[PDB]
């Protein structure tokens, strides 16, 4: 074809790796076209199973196995030079059944994100932040809102205590040995549950609802990353990023994920794709672009996160990422989602116990 | 021609797999019917995707995925599966589920 | 909100609505926005389930019912003397429940297209296709190719020697009265599944793969309707629109639809509608501009029916229309076709004997 | 945990509505595994959507809808459902119905 397509979500910079994709033009010719369709993750197994998409799709990591147990991903072998740029951790992240099939941008893990006028000395514990609730609605303010509809960002809460998702051992995930219904998940849900019995939470709260409410100053901290930086920035809420709160002592333990780029196993420019992806995007200057548009927060290129890592707020990222969990990228991801997403959901909404939920949960995540 | 009606035996205060009324190729979604009365609201049991707000159910429901109860009739109201066309969620029909204890 | 949005399909001539459209907005001032987005019959429940949608969507009655079921269509109460101009079976077809829920507009029904070239003296049975072909294959063309994919196209010669959907009786459709699996219905689809079987047509004809065909001259003839005219038109083949074939001696009984104009129920502009459809499109002269851009064939206000039925493809369909019937509107409309659908594919592509694939379809459809 | 084989019972030569060995929340969909080689192509025994071309099935398919057969090995070889996660299609999981005669 002589071109390149990239798919990348919307929330990112996506003019920034654009002038990445121009400066390639200059040097080669090859016109670089970056879109933002939306569900991408969604779009590209459905365009990619009848050999069709773009060349170059941008998504966490832990979609990649179930696009590489299709075919949907080129096997990419980079020079053992160019992986040690990169963390050992990030590769290990892209890794599928002894393949290497994508190229690591981005580390990413949840936060803290705290109004520093309304609260200057955030929590340091869950246990706490009901009664700083209780301060708050004397106010008119809450304490905490942040998306309850993906599990995702219950997770960290889930997992402080004992919950895990699926267990690794020797070089594998064991898709019969799933950490959802065990002690320290039950106590991290009851402990959210419990939030919203006492109204300090609302059962219906998503992602534009807590944003909102942040960025309008009208609750005193969230949980989010770092792509929802650029919106707090322009709101004129003075903010800071900062570690997750303990539950029963235990840090929080948010999932990290890896976001990757990964090529199109149907796509005929798959050397021009290893090229742009190596030498102009994973470099400082490559990254600084896409960065400066839209923060990635911490990143897999190991010299430019040592230049990032002087921003507090991805300080706030790196160390939460290393008191989380690298998210499995098995293709039972999907059922595992699905099956934690509901049970948080229902336990949230009082349609089922946190008990009754989990155990249906680990039995269909498991299965 | 579809029953409006469905009546299952299952021993009581016991979890029981609710058996599915709805044809094959129809989606089921389960609610219960506040007071069981017609023109009240529809309670999801399930929530899959509208303001959803904390109704505590207890014990009633044990699993969504198979759809298992506590073997019991509900509190709130009636026991209410809404079954879908797979090609045309206009073509729908609901079913109550009624409970012989054993 | 002052405004009138239409959502029309994208083969008919929404350019010449929008000039009724304009003529509507030079005399009020309300501006007429024409849309052809695609799948509008599952766009359409979708977005009005929701409150929201265009104001008036153009489909087939027969999804009306369903609509209405649900509540998405405005009931619309036109004057006597307006009911008047249009042929009294149209007002039928839009009737749910007693109460009228869209205008007609147009009349529709599958004829018999031939090229006039390769077949001058079109056959009047369907029994004489066979040797037709075995004659044209000498010559490396082909008999007939229409959409098997549908099974609108296979219903005319399904129906011709006694199958029919549901049985109208004492005002109302009987659900359990279904007609497809009785004698009529298997001597017509065993006919079809016949052509294949000795390769007079492919299991895989679809609607592009049929009209590809005879617009390049490859075939000598199609089935189809009105809205496929235009592209025959600028094809350069000599074409006419005539009686589709009989069958064991009855006429094929092609379904008849009446292409309808539904408003929406959750519209503010519900007056504003009304007045579009009846004092500026159902027109002499509205209709003609929406005909002179893509043709309707017969239309429902019969003083410009008068005029179009002198077009011999017009007169064709009048006359296929006739001996056809008219589609029921109830909502298990949708598990009749999609019972049939699959009935007649998996009939044409040898995965079921025809007894066995119509049997089942019965059972389902009279569900 | 999945299984990878299905053993189900029915008289031979007489209808039999097959078990579906696919989990709730898997949409199952129906194939022969032309002489039962992994290598060999999947024939779809229920058409719902690309090159479809006649093959003879003969007797085997009494309905797709809920699927049935004739009670029977199949000539074309091996009879497959491929289990298909409602939320995700990537993860799948197919089962081998083996029948044994009554
Ligand atoms: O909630 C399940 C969901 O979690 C992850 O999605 C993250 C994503 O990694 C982040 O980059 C950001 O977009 O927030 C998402 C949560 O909404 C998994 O990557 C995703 O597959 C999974 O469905
Ligand atoms: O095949 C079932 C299908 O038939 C009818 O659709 C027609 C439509 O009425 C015509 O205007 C034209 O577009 O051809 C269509 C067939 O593809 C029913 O109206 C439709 O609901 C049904 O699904
Ligand atoms: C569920 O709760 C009800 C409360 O009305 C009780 O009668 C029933 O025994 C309980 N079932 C259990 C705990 O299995
Ligand atoms: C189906 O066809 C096979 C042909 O091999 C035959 O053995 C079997 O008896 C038939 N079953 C019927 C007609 O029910
Ligand atoms: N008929 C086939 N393959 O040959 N279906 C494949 C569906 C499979 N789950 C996929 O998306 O890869
Ligand atoms: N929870 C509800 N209604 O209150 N669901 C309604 C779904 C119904 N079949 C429809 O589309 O009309």
């Amino acid at each position: 074809e002589g071109k390149l397509v990239i798919w990348i979500n919307g929330d990112k910079g996506y003019n920034g790796l654009a002038e990445v994709g121009k400066k390639f033009e200059k040097d080669t010719g090859i016109k670089v076209t970056v879109e933002h369709p939306d569900k991408l993750e969604e779009k590209f197994p459905q365009v990619a199973a009848t050999g069709d998409g773009p060349d170059i799709i941008f998504w966490a990591h832990d979609r990649f196995g179930g696009y590489a147990q299709s075919g949907l991903l080129a096997e990419i072998t980079p020079a053992a030079a160019f992986q040690d740029k990169l963390y050992p951790f990030t590769w290990d992240a892209v890794r599928y059944n002894g393949k290497l099939i994508a190229y690591p941008i981005a580390v990413e893990a949840l936060s803290l994100i705290y109004n520093k006028d309304l609260l200057p000395n955030p929590p340091k514990t869950w246990e706490e932040i009901p009664a700083l609730d209780k301060e708050l609605k004397a106010k008119g303010k809450s304490a905490l809102m942040f998306n309850l509809q993906e599990p995702y960002f219950t997770w960290p809460l889930i997992a402080a205590d004992g919950g895990y998702a699926f267990k690794y051992a020797a070089g594998k995930y064991d898709i019969k040995d799933v950490g959802v219904d065990n002690a320290g998940a039950k106590a991290g849900l009851t402990f959210l549950v419990d939030l919203i019995k006492n109204k300090h939470m609302n059962a219906d709260t998503d992602y534009s609802i807590a944003e909102h409410a942040f960025n309008h100053g009208e609750t005193a901290m969230t949980i989010n990353g770092p792509w929802a930086w650029s919106n707090i920035d322009t709101s004129a809420v003075n903010y800071g990023v900062t570690v997750l709160p303990t539950f029963k002592g235990q840090p929080s333990k948010p999932f990290v994920g890896v976001l990757s780029a990964g090529i199109n196993a149907a796509s005929p420019n798959k050397e021009l794709a290893k090229e742009f992806l190596e030498n102009y995007l994973l470099t400082d200057e490559g990254l600084e672009a896409v960065n400066k548009d839209k923060p990635l927060g911490a990143v897999a290129l190991k010299s430019y996160e040592e230049e990032l890592v002087k921003d507090p707020r991805v300080a706030a990222t790196m160390e939460n990422a290393q008191k989380g969990e690298i998210m499995p990228n098995i293709p039972q991801m999907s059922a595992f989602w699905y099956a934690v997403r509901t049970a948080v959901i229902n336990a949230a909404s009082g349609r089922q116990t946190v008990d009754a939920a989990l155990a249906a949960a680990q039995t269909n995540a498991a299965a | 021609f579809h029953q409006e009606c469905s009546l299952q035996s299952c021993t009581q205060h016991q979890p029981y797999v609710v058996d599915d009324p709805c044809p094959i190729h129809f989606y089921s979604k389960w609610y219960i019917r506040v007071g069981a009365r017609k023109s009240a609201p529809l309670i999801e049991l399930c929530v899959d995707e509208s303001p959803i707000q904390y109704i505590d159910i207890g014990n009633y429901t044990v699993s969504c995925l198979p759809f298992t109860i506590n073997c019991q009739e509900p509190k709130l109201g009636s026991l209410v599966v809404r079954c879908s066309f797979y090609e045309d969620f206009l073509e729908y029909h609901d079913v109550r589920v009624v409970l012989d204890f054993i």
